[PDB]
């Protein structure tokens, strides 16, 4: 299971363009720092707009399921 | 005659999307009149998600059963037999499916007799030998989700320390 | 938990039987001078609770390891022991509203160690658990 | 690895082993016979107070009954036919620094 | 058994031309997050519409079928 | 610190009977002249 | 169950049981009278 950063940041690459929107430029630095859980990230106000919207919209909740599973003979 | 009901659960808890793993076993004994055990063991791994309509869809892996261990030992202990049932299915919230099962029925019956005079009328069925045998199996894997809300935790509200207080403090004090 | 009853109660019979020196008889023999009975009467009940909790400490988002294992002896009346061993090993980090998120991999339980002996001692077989979960 | 932190904490790195090895008349009754407990963690701790970084708990109880069917039940001579065996047990282990 | 990532990436591919329709432009980024099970897309107005479009035709129910299987002797 | 506590008490019985040379009787015995018990009272 | 480890939950000790007293190391390591 991937990481929100390695994610996002191989997202962010090989694109030639500007003018983005968001559906629910240059390369942006962005690296993980697990010891706090946190995420550090470099770039342009828009680019940090966008990620910090699609992370927002990325992690909620992450509900519980708790499985019963019966055997009977 | 022999009857013989088994009613297994596991049950595990997890996070949608991210697998989980349960395996246990443990060995049931039974005394000798005047020493038997069999090791049973399950394991599941599972993989959980949701669906359109509150749906729980899962990716299953089960194995279970026990392992072959021969005065009536046999006739007490479970002895189920080892299944192994690999799928995907998906419930509705509140029923429960049945994802797996297997039943068999069996009837056997051996005449032995002697030709000519067991068959007389009176003292010829001295002379037969019948053996008979009927068995019925049922074997049956059900599942049934449901997601945890907050009326499915514990209210403890406390925390029994492992220590005392005044024992630590007796115990690593300077000597009065 | 553990509770258990197995109780049996009742007789089996075997014959031998001869008339003359001619004709014999066997009732309920595999293969070949009365009659023996073997009565059976007895029942026995079991309980059994066991409570175990280990207890690790650490810093939010650093993993931390715990394991354990004592082994319980019995001395018979006139010496059977059994190994239990934990192994706990936990991330664990916070959430939204002060929750506890950790993941979690837990292996527990005895090893197999056949007069009461096994009446007396745990014997909770072996379990592991692994998953991840988060609790207000 | 111990070293300082705001207001005089001090925060160390742990890894710590400790325990007996198995070696079965009363020789382990009288003897410690503690286990082995491995606990590997990281923890800080004000100065002045100690910390329980590790412990563990266990309680072990245990009743088992043996009697023959009818006669065990009459009343007053019955019970010499039962058997009772009980076991309890209480276990505390405790790391602290 | 591919994933609806993999097949789409591997479909919006090696193609110079425009004037799409569906049936019953460049290089699209989409990437797969199964921590959510969700998909990230990257592209023009035409090709989001067209994804949204093909996943939709793509993935609808599933259905259970169940096999029991007489064995006699 | 540890505390336990161990205790056991009752009596465990097995016999034999006959009759003439023809009946044999068996009680509480796994395969094959009068009762046996075994008393136990213990506590540690 | 979780719980977050609050200045309450600490032990108060205020002490510190030296291993050895000084009398006796001052006794065996002291040049003899």
């Amino acid at each position: 299971i991937p990481g929100v950063a390695t994610v996002v940041e191989r997202l962010l690459n090989n694109g030639k363009a500007l003018s983005n929107r968001q559906a629910q430029l240059e390369d942006v630095s962005l690296i993980a720092y697990p010891e706090t859980n946190s995420i550090l990230v470099k770039g342009n106000d828009q680019q940090i707009q966008i990620i910090r919207d699609i992370i927002t919209q990325l992690d909620v909740a992450k509900r519980h399921i708790e499985l019963s599973l019966w055997i009977i003979d | 005659k022999k009857k013989a009901n088994v009613v297994s659960r596991p049950v595990i808890l997890t996070q949608e999307n991210i697998p989980a793993i349960f395996d246990n076993n443990r060995t049931f004994y039974v005394s000798l009149v005047g020493l038997e055990h069999v090791t049973y063991g399950t394991l599941i791994n599972v993989i959980p998600r949701f669906s359109s309509r509150g749906q729980i869809e899962m990716s299953l892996t089960i194995e279970d059963g026990t392992g072959n261990s021969q005065n009536e030992n046999t006739s007490v202990l479970p002895e189920v037999g080892r299944t192994k049932i690999s799928t995907i299915a998906r419930v509705p919230q509140g029923k429960s499916l049945l994802i797996g099962g297997y039943t068999h029925e069996t009837n056997s019956n051996e005449i032995i007799s002697i030709p000519f005079l067991s068959s007389i009328p009176v003292i010829g069925n001295v002379f037969k030998y019948k053996t008979s045998n009927i068995s019925n199996i049922v074997r049956v894997f059900l599942i049934q989700p449901r997601e945890i809300k907050e009326s499915s935790y514990y209210n403890t509200a406390e925390y029994k320390s492992l220590i005392s207080e005044r024992e630590i403090q007796k115990t690593t004090q300077i000597i009065p | 938990i553990d509770k258990s009853e197995l109780n049996n109660l009742g007789v089996n019979w075997q014959g031998t039987a001869s008339f003359g020196d001619s004709f014999g008889a066997s009732f309920n023999m595999s293969s070949s001078n009365k009659f023996i009975a073997s009565v059976m009467a007895l029942n026995q009940k079991k309980k059994a609770n066991v409570v175990s909790r280990p207890v690790i400490l650490t810093q939010e988002n650093i993993p931390a390891i715990f394991d354990n294992n004592r082994t319980f002896y019995v001395s018979l009346v006139g010496l059977e022991h059994v190994t239990y061993g934990t192994l706990i090993n936990v991330i664990p980090r916070f959430s939204s509203r002060g929750q506890i998120e950790m993941s979690l991999t837990i292996e527990d339980g005895t090893g197999n160690s056949q007069n009461e002996n096994t009446s007396v001692l745990p014997e909770v077989g072996r379990t592991k658990i692994s998953t991840i979960a988060r609790v207000p």
